[PDB]
DNA sequence: GGCCCCCCCGGC
DNA sequence: TTTCGGGGGGGCC
């Protein structure tokens, strides 16, 4: 790196260093902390969606086992390294059959993004692993469950990394603002907490913008119109406007409306389209033609838009389909 | 702290034949041979954790004694198997002088035999048979059509079973037996539901408790083990309707951290096995769930898609 | 400049550079005003390079304060082959540098060749591995070690080296056979360059990789006698003096199992 | 051709045939040959006489959904072997290409199973547009358009000023007829190769042979009895 | 200057010319001295400024002398398979920065990082891009990654999660007004009232288009030698735009009702040369806002509108899914 | 040399239709140091070639007619060996990429971003020997670039727009990416009236000394021809020979072969529908196919001739013309033609 | 010993 | 047949 800490991103600057600073996988943390403080340190995978804690946890695993020296004592390699049959029948297998250089002890192989490789060194790890179990253990990350071959998934004791819960995130927030000397209204906290999906990288990357929004941060409060303008997604009085209009009133006061609430701040149709079948999945429908038609529709202009095409023309559509398929109600 | 403990798959790997559960024929058979002699070339095949390897380990160490590390040559995926090794290595091997008592011979072991080439397997074949007085060939796969034809008329083949419920609990109360783990008939319940057949898994879940939590009981067990998600999603293609399917999908997949790829590609593999629905419907799912997977592959991954997917199915199904 | 170093004949630099090259691919320097030490660890982790070329192996060298530098190897070998074989060479650096500069100048001529190299951002420790006590320390000409290990390498890939009183043992134990090599301790008052020296505590058996030895007799043409410390439980070291410095390899043993 | 009997055979997709021979063994089946069952489905799914036709519907209709599913087994097909390599869609694209269709027309074949011919097809079309592909570029600095509009509306009028003429006059069109291939940098391979490519009813192999023996051999030596330009140097 | 295209010519030399991105442009000025600047993900719709911020932010970070040994700009036209993204873009990101001279230290900035933009990311393959993810957070302290695309969608997700996301809104005659018509004054382009109104709503978001348009209008007035104001019907007739009378006697056969009228009618207006997208917004326009229509009439052709506004975005043949589209609509 | 290259104008001032167009492209001709890059789209045949040749000789001078071939070499990340027919002028260079298929986007990468990156030596009309002008790059069939080698032009005209410009012909603007669409002006040309081609082909006629009874006849082609102004030329020259150059009332208009085995195929489909039908359009539509006929022309033509039949009702050819719409998406998101062709004769069938 | 080239799979 | 990427096995050197 370069210069101080200060100089680097939230998501890199906060990224935790011991295994207590990990936060929403307690039975996980739990569970390593007991493996690694008797010794029974099994093949371990870590299964689990973007942006959980998997790479962090298993460096602070590591950094707890060995030391400060982790780095000079694992053998790490990721989807920016080769790892092809020649790597596995080489390098991997020298690591694993030797020695450590530095100072005594057994030696840890990372496999991060292991999702990454191919079925014929996925094939070769097998003997690798079961081979050299008496001085070697094996960690393996991964986001996709279905790249991964069934010998090697045999081969490994499975943690599921769930999505963040909503008491982590704002304890995070917390350190984060009590750190960076910050202030952060309650609904503020709500509306980060609900558009960040269980991710911690959303919930840094928006808490630096809405700083970097903020005038004078020093005195300033963040406020739920702070992340609504810095991330432009649609108010929820705004989606709720729309849906009304849809819902009570004619084709031309709907279109007008839904134009009228975009151009206010420039927003885009997919936001308001998630925000839509957000508040619909909470409905009581009648008829669950409703819903089909409601659902099977809205995936159709989803997928639409995720190719380009006429932004007017998908809007008109999506106030169709919403009528069209709440006309089934009765 | 940095001293490691032989997990309990290696420190209870059976090293006696007398001790794989399971496939009690082949098994005897195998015993039977060992008893006598005569060990003729072999293709074990099965799925993962049965005990292929093990049965091979054991039948040749239990065949050749103390020639063990003169008598046995054991080749794998992480070595190099190419037309080059098996056209001079193994051939050198056959070719060579050993003394050996009256009915024993060498036992060159292929472990994973199905990653071999085309090339190598078939100049495997004459050397199988020039040198069949001194040498035999055991070889070990999970996929027997990965194995040419002549190899396979060249071998006695010996496909083995998923290990019932029984012989797993027969084989985990032998280990708790001998560790003196407290548990509970519900957690072994739960562990062997786990497995899948797969003693490797039971094992390893079984260790993973009692050194998470201590007492063996469904609860531990599932804090730290999840039910198979294939399950899961056979529950949610069978709902009555479609807003119980939703809840599934919600509550037990997407909150749960599952990807949409993941989730979608075990849609239709369960669908393709599921024996109390007509075929018709069957190939009908399956095209909604391919349009799925494309539009997912595209890019386009979203809770938003396997709805419409859930509602499209419950279209067809009615 | 900060750093100001010359090399009378580029070869003597080249030749260092060429004696560990084929067992490491990124190189860390770090330079004071007692010399030039440099590290070099190996894809595996199993090898350790470790260089301490002294101040006395230069026309002049003046270095203000401590300096890093990260490199790459293949890039230095790369741009070294540029100049020739009968030009001075100069390494300059300043304060904080962002890249080395290599100055190749011919006094026959006015020809003067500046081939700046982009440094890499290498943060590392040397954790100076040089176990107090070890348990064996043998010395003996480079070129029978070489030979000895060309040989046996080529039956097996495993080589084990047993220290015993008065006994040193190469076995290597392959396919078609196996091969022992042993020699013991001697001396000739006429040629002490070819003598062999063995000081020996406790009796050692250790087993190493054949394409590591491989790669570390390279050094041989470096030095013309080897020093083989053994120790259990601590990497072996293969050190071969230099005119100023010397040049240290670091071989972790394999696990016995 | 075993792969293609069994599949398009009516027994296995019955209630009992689908309980004994299920559709994981029908992928399999697929699977043992990926790169051809695709092609022999599509080619032997209308000769057959069904034994699933489902109540009320013909053997056309049948016929109809399963070109459909051929369709999008081709879409699918198109997206595998893309910049991509979305090779995890290969089990879709078995129920999409060969077992949809095939229950869809499921029944007793009406003749001998035959090879598929779409490869040789394939060949010709390859073939055929190189020729015309070698012509376009022997004439692009007489003419304003592409290979496909060379093809669509050039090529007859070619045919008019270049075949024509050895009909009518005889010998005396030699010098004609070279004289246009002159202003077209044409030669005598592209001349047969532009009088190979029309087809229906002005298929001209059954003139050219009928032309008198001594015609052509005056034209061949007019031709090579001169000096021609070249369009393009080293080709 | 005088030998370049208006769009290049003003493009916004530095951040304060950015016209309507205000929301991300001002953590962008903010991290000028802040020095913290994140992993960013640039997305939108075509012509709305991305490629210009990004070039604008470099030239205020590090100046027009450091820039070329800070910045490492890969686009499509460059080759960015997974042995190109774990190489040289692992070898750029690996390297220390390059130094600043003491000029540079007294004027500019000068973050300690260096930049690497994969412009048009959404051409990358999955892959490749997952070559990346290790290659931004390990070396997050020496480099900095901009992603630039127009679908956010192809780009995998742990990439998304471990970038800022920027979205960059679409630019129309409320938010842009004022830079086209600063364009039209330093060009000396006499329009009349509400000529560039219609241009950005032509343009439809794209400033880009805007701006070429604007340039066609002010050539052909030079060319014609009249000096008399633009008007709205030339920027209608440059832009592709079918008349109005064209499209009633459009509508008038679709109310009709015969197959064989529509069809001989569009067979005749193929011939025009317009293209069918445009037909098919002027008719969305036309019908989503006319009140002589009922609502189920509304709800049917806008699912219809979409279904034919889908299909052509395929690069289907025009003139088959217009005669679709409008018999279709006619039997409404 | 067939009349209809033979007449061809080489100028601004010889166009003889669409007199709007010509105004539009003298006004961009008179300052062209600014000029952006050109989109031409329209219908095949109206002329847009010759446009854009005027159009640059306008620009340049007489001398970018001075036309050469040559063969340039390219090599793909397999080895494989490509190669592509450049036609260049002193002034201008002419590029076709689609010709290699998938491998276009190797020319968008090698050749012109080397054109666009190096000047190039002017010994002619110079002083100093470097030219000090900008070259004109032409793309034809810009529409059947693929979307990757669309994408590579991007950034090359938007960097080395000083030096390199593109005038891109198509005859549709779908399948064109929107980020291409928006970095050209685009340029719409609409097809010659059925007067101005009567005018045309009276002139051509009169140059030939052709004997006409009456100038009817040039209508009828005109009609025949629908608005394709190079069909109309050859159409004319046929008939002229066919007829001893000499034209009468009675004289038929003279069909291409492929459009008149597609008006059989539809005759066929029309009177019979059943699988052995079907299997015979199978063969018609192998035969079609394997001679360098697209499947789209074919998609298209079949379409039409069927709604052109006086036999069907509304509900058969609104049927038809939906079928030939989804069969047109299919065509060109698939690979093999023949499966979507003989899907859409099925469903024709089903539904007649 | 190392490039360089050609050929062949890719689901479970 | 067939659009990358990975692996093997042989041919120059
Ligand atoms: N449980 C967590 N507690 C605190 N911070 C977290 C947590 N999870 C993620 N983060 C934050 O997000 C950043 C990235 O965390 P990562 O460990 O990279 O997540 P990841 O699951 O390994 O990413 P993937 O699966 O490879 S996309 C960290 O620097 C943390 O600042
Ligand atoms: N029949 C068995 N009886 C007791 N333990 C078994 C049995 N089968 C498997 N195991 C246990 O699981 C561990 C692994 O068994 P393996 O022999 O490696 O299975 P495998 O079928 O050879 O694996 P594959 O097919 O290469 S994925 C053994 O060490 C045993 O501890
Ligand atoms: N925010 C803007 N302010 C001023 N001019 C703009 C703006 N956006 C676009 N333009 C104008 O349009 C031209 C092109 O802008 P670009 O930066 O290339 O848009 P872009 O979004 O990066 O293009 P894409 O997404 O790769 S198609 C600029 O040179 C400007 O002349
Ligand atoms: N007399 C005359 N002929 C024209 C004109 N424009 C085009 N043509 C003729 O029409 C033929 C086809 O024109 P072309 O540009 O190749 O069609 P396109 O490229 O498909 O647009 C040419 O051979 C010309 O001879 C015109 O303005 N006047
Ligand atoms: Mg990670
Ligand atoms: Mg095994
Ligand atoms: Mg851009």
């Amino acid at each position: 790196e370069k210069r101080s800490k200060e100089n680097l991103p939230w998501v890199e600057k906060y990224r935790p260093e011991t295994l207590d600073e990990v936060y929403g996988q307690n039975e996980v943390i739990t569970t390593v902390r007991k493996f690694v403080d008797e010794g029974k340190l099994p093949h371990l995978l870590f299964y689990g969606p973007p942006g959980t804690g998997k790479t962090s946890t298993i460096v602070a695993l590591a950094r707890e086992i060995y030391g400060k020296n982790y780095s000079n004592m694992v053998l790490e390699l990721n989807a920016s390294d080769d790892r092809g049959i020649d790597v596995v029948r080489n390098q991997i297998k020298d690591f694993a059959s030797t020695r450590q250089i530095f100072s005594k002890g057994f030696k840890l192989i990372i496999l991060d993004e292991a999702d990454a490789m191919t079925n014929a060194a996925q094939n070769a790890l097998r003997r690798v692993i079961e081979r050299y179990t008496k001085n070697t253990r094996f960690c393996v990350l991964a986001n996709y469950a279905h790249k991964l071959t069934p010998a090697l998934l045999s081969r490994c004791t499975r943690f599921r990394f769930q999505p963040l819960p909503q008491e982590a995130i704002e304890r995070r927030i917390a350190n984060v603002l009590v750190h960076e000397k910050l202030k952060l209204s309650p609904n503020a906290e709500k509306a980060l907490i609900e558009l960040s999906n269980g991710d911690m990288r959303r919930v840094l990357n928006v808490l630096q913008s809405c700083k970097a929004t903020l005038d004078n941060p020093d005195e300033d409060e963040i406020s739920d119109d702070v992340i609504y303008e810095c991330c432009g997604a649609p108010r929820p009085s705004d989606l709720k406007a729309v849906l009304k209009s849809i819902l009570e009133d004619d084709w031309g006061t709907a279109h007008y409306t839904l134009n009228k609430v975009r151009s206010a701040k420039g927003l885009a149709l997919i936001d308001l389209i998630e925000g839509i079948v957000k508040i619909l999945e909470d409905y009581e429908l009648q008829n669950e033609e409703t819903r089909v038609h409601l659902l099977t529709k809205l995936a159709d202009i989803e997928y639409s838009i995720s190719k380009g095409g006429n932004d007017q023309i998908q809007g008109s559509a999506v106030i169709g389909a919403i009528k069209a398929s709440f006309e089934n109600e009765t | 702290t940095l001293s490691l403990q032989l997990p309990w798959v290696e420190k209870y790997r059976p090293q006696v034949l007398s001790d794989i559960v399971g496939n009690k024929e082949t098994i005897d058979r195998l015993q039977q041979i060992a008893k006598d002699g005569n060990m003729p070339h072999m293709i074990i095949s099965g799925m993962p954790g049965i005990g292929k390897t093990t049965s091979v380990h054991c039948l040749a160490h239990e065949l050749l004694g103390r020639s063990y590390a003169d008598g046995v040559l054991e080749l794998n995926a992480s070595d190099d198997r190419g037309i080059d090794v098996v056209r001079n290595q193994i051939k050198h091997f056959a070719q060579k002088k050993l003394h050996l008592p009256p009915g024993k011979h060498k036992i060159v072991i292929l472990d994973e035999a199905d990653s071999m080439t085309a090339g190598a397997q078939q100049a495997l074949r004459r050397t199988m048979e020039l040198y069949s007085n001194s040498t035999r060939f055991a070889f070990a796969c999970n996929q027997s059509n990965k194995i040419i034809e002549p190899l396979q008329s060249r071998c006695a083949i010996l496909r083995y079973s998923k290990l019932s419920d029984e012989d797993v609990l027969k084989r985990l109360l032998q280990i708790i037996k001998l560790e003196d783990v407290k548990y509970t008939n519900d957690g072994l319940e739960a562990i062997i539901f786990t497995a899948e057949g797969d003693m490797r898994q039971a094992i390893n879940n079984l260790q993973s408790t009692v050194a998470g939590h201590g007492l063996v009981n469904a609860d531990n067990v599932f804090k730290i083990v999840d039910s198979p998600h294939p399950l899961i999603v056979k529950k949610m293609l069978l709902a009555s309707n479609l807003e119980d399917s939703i809840q599934i999908l919600r509550t037990d997949l997407w909150k749960k951290g599952y990807s949409s790829i993941d989730i979608v590609t075990t849609s239709f593999r369960v669908t393709k096995n599921l024996a109390q629905v007509k075929e018709s419907v069957r190939l009908e799912m399956i095209k909604e769930i391919g349009l799925t997977h494309m539009r997912i592959l595209e890019g386009v991954g979203t809770y938003l898609q396997l709805a419409s997917m859930l509602a499209k199915i419950h279209k067809l199904n009615n | 400049s900060m750093l100001e170093a010359k090399f009378e004949e580029a070869s003597l630099f080249k030749r260092i550079i060429d004696g560990f090259k084929d067992c490491v691919q990124l190189v860390n320097f770090q330079c004071k005003e007692d010399g030039i030490i440099a590290q070099a660890v190996d894809d595996s982790r199993v090898l350790l390079v470790s260089l301490e070329i002294g101040v006395e192996a230069f026309q002049e060298y003046r270095c203000d304060h401590p300096v890093t530098l990260g490199m790459d190897l293949t890039s230095l070998s790369k741009i070294l082959r540029c100049g020739n074989n009968t030009d001075t060479l100069t390494l300059i650096a300043d304060n904080t540098p962002d890249s080395i500069i290599l100055l190749f100048e011919d006094t026959k001529k006015d020809r003067i060749a500046e081939y700046s190299l982009k440094l890499m951002d290498i943060d590392a420790d040397f954790l100076k591995i040089e176990e107090l006590q070890y348990d064996s320390t043998l010395s003996l000409p480079s070129s029978e070690f070489s030979k000895i290990v060309r040989d046996l390498s080529q039956l097996s890939d495993s080589i084990n080296i047993m220290i015993t009183k008065e006994t040193i043992k190469f076995v290597a134990d392959g396919d078609i056979g196996s091969g022992s090599v042993i020699i013991k301790p001697f001396v000739d008052m006429e040629h002490p360059e070819t003598s062999i020296k063995l000081e020996m505590d406790q009796p050692v058996d250790l087993t190493f990789g054949a394409k590591y030895l491989l790669d570390i007799i390279k050094g041989s043409s470096l030095s013309d006698r080897v020093g083989i410390r053994l120790s259990s439980e601590a990497p072996a070291l293969f050190q071969f003096d230099l005119k100023s410095g010397f040049l240290q390899f670091f071989l972790a043993p394999k696990f016995n199992d | 051709f075993d792969i293609a009997h069994k599949m398009l055979d009516g027994q296995i997709y019955s209630d009992i045939g689908s309980r004994n021979f299920t559709l994981n063994d029908k992928i399999a089946l697929y699977f043992d040959d990926f790169d051809f069952t695709p092609l022999m489905i599509q080619e032997n799914y209308l000769s057959t006489r069904p034994s699933v036709l489902k109540p009320g519907q013909s053997h056309l209709e049948a016929v109809a959904e399963a070109a459909n599913c051929i369709s999008l087994g081709d879409i699918v097909e198109k997206k595998i072997r893309s910049s991509e390599q979305l090779w995890s869609l290969l089990p879709l694209h078995a129920v999409l290409s060969s077992v949809y269709p095939a229950s869809k027309v499921a029944g007793h074949m009406a003749g001998r199973i035959n090879f598929t011919a779409w490869l040789g097809q394939n060949s010709k079309s390859a073939k055929y547009y190189r020729l015309l592909q070698e012509i376009h570029y022997h004439t692009r600095l007489g003419t304003s358009t592409d290979k496909i509009g060379l093809r669509l509306d050039y090529l007859p009028t070619f045919r008019k000023r270049l075949l024509d003429p050895f009909l009518k006059q005889g010998a005396d069109a030699i010098s004609s007829v070279i004289e246009v291939m002159d202003d077209y940098y044409l030669t005598k391979e592209d001349w047969d190769s532009i009088m190979e490519f029309f087809v229906g009813p002005d298929v001209t192999t059954a003139i050219i042979k009928k032309i008198p023996a001594t015609v052509k051999s005056g034209f061949t030596r007019k031709y090579n009895s001169m000096t021609h330009p070249v369009a393009i140097y080293r080709t | 200057l005088a030998q370049q295209p208006w769009v290049e010519k003003y493009r916004p030399k530095n951040l304060d010319e950015v016209t309507a991105q205000d929301h991300a442009v001002t953590v962008l000025k903010k991290t000028l001295k802040s020095a913290n600047l994140p992993h960013m993900l640039f997305y939108g719709p075509p012509g709305t400024g991305k490629t210009s911020t990004i070039l604008a932010l470099t030239k205020e970070l590090y100046g027009p002398d450091l820039m070329k040994s800070r910045i490492l700009e890969l686009n499509a036209s460059d080759e960015r398979g997974i042995s190109i993204v774990r190489e040289k873009v692992k070898n750029f990101a690996r390297l220390t920065v390059s130094k600043p001279s003491k000029h540079d230290l007294e004027n500019y900035p000068c973050p300690p990082y260096k930049i690497i933009i994969l412009d048009e990311a959404d051409s990358m393959t999955a892959d490749a891009q997952s070559a990346l993810r290790r290659t931004m957070e390990t070396y997050s302290g020496v480099t900095r990654f901009c992603l630039i695309c127009n679908y956010v969608t192809r780009i995998i997700d742990p990439l998304a999660s471990r970038c800022s996301k920027f979205r960059f809104k679409a630019l129309d005659a409320s938010n842009a007004i004022d830079r086209l018509r600063f364009i039209s004054e330093q060009e000396n382009v006499k329009c009349d009232d509400g000529v560039l109104e219609r241009i950005l709503d032509i343009s439809a978001g794209d400033l880009r288009r805007g701006i070429t348009l604007l340039q066609s209008a002010s050539k052909g007035a030079q060319y014609l030698g009249d000096g008399k104001n633009i008007t709205s019907t030339q920027v209608e007739e440059l832009a592709g735009v079918v008349p109005h009378d064209i499209l009633i006697e459009i509508v008038e056969k679709v109310k009709s009702g015969d197959f064989d009228e529509i069809k001989k009618y569009v067979n005749t207006f193929m011939k025009s040369g317009w293209s069918a997208a445009s037909v098919v917004n002027q008719l969305h326009e036309y019908y989503i806002t006319n009140d002589n229509f009922d609502t189920n009439f509304k709800n049917q052709i806008s699912w219809l509108l979409f279904t034919t506004d889908s299909r052509l975005n395929n690069g289907t043949n025009e003139h088959i899914q217009l005669l679709n589209l409008l018999v279709k609509i006619s039997q409404l | 040399s067939l009349w209809v290259d033979k007449y061809r104008p080489k100028s601004l001032n010889a166009l003889s239709h669409n007199e709007e167009l010509t105004n539009f492209l003298k006004s961009l001709s008179d300052q062209p140091r600014d000029l952006p890059h050109l989109l031409l789209y329209g219908p095949n045949g109206t002329g847009k070639k010759t446009r854009c040749m005027a159009l640059l000789e306008s620009i340049f001078g007489p001398g970018v007619y001075r036309l050469k071939i040559d063969v340039r070499q390219f090599v793909t990340a397999s080895n494989r060996k490509l190669e592509l027919n450049v036609v260049s002028s002193p002034y201008h260079l002419e590029i076709t990429p689609s010709d290699m298929g998938n491998n276009d986007r190797i020319v968008i990468q090698e050749l012109l971003k080397e054109v666009a990156q190096m000047e190039q030596v002017d010994f002619q009309d110079s002083k100093d020997g470097l030219a000090h002008r900008y070259k004109c790059v032409i793309i034809n069939e810009a529409n059947s670039l693929t979307k990757d080698a669309q994408a590579a032009l991007r950034r090359t005209m938007e960097k080395y727009s000083k030096n390199i410009r593109l005038i891109m012909v198509c005859d549709s603007m779908s399948p064109i990416i929107a980020p291409i669409k928006s970095r050209c002006l685009l340029i719409r040309c609409p097809a010659p009236s059925d007067s101005e081609i009567s005018t045309i082909l009276s002139d051509v006629v009169t140059n030939e000394r052709i004997q006409l009874e009456t100038k009817d006849i040039l209508k009828r082609i005109a009609q025949a021809s629908n608005g394709n102004l190079r069909v109309s030329l050859l159409m004319l020259e046929s008939m002229a020979l066919n007829n001893e150059l000499a034209l009468k009332s009675s004289s038929p208009i003279i069909k291409p072969d492929w459009i008149i085995v597609i008006h059989k195929l539809t005759r066929k489909i029309v009177k019979e529908r059943s699988v052995n039908s079907l299997i015979e359009c199978r063969a018609v539509l192998y035969d079609l196919l394997a001679h360098c006929i697209p499947a789209n022309i074919i998609l298209k033509e079949l379409t039409f001739s069927l709604l052109d039949v006086e036999t069907l009702n509304t509900t058969n050819k609104s049927s038809i013309i939906e079928y030939s719409s989804v069969f047109d998406e299919r065509l060109s998101l698939g690979n093999k033609a023949i499966f979507h062709l003989e899907g859409f004769i099925a469903k024709v069938m089903c539904c007649l």
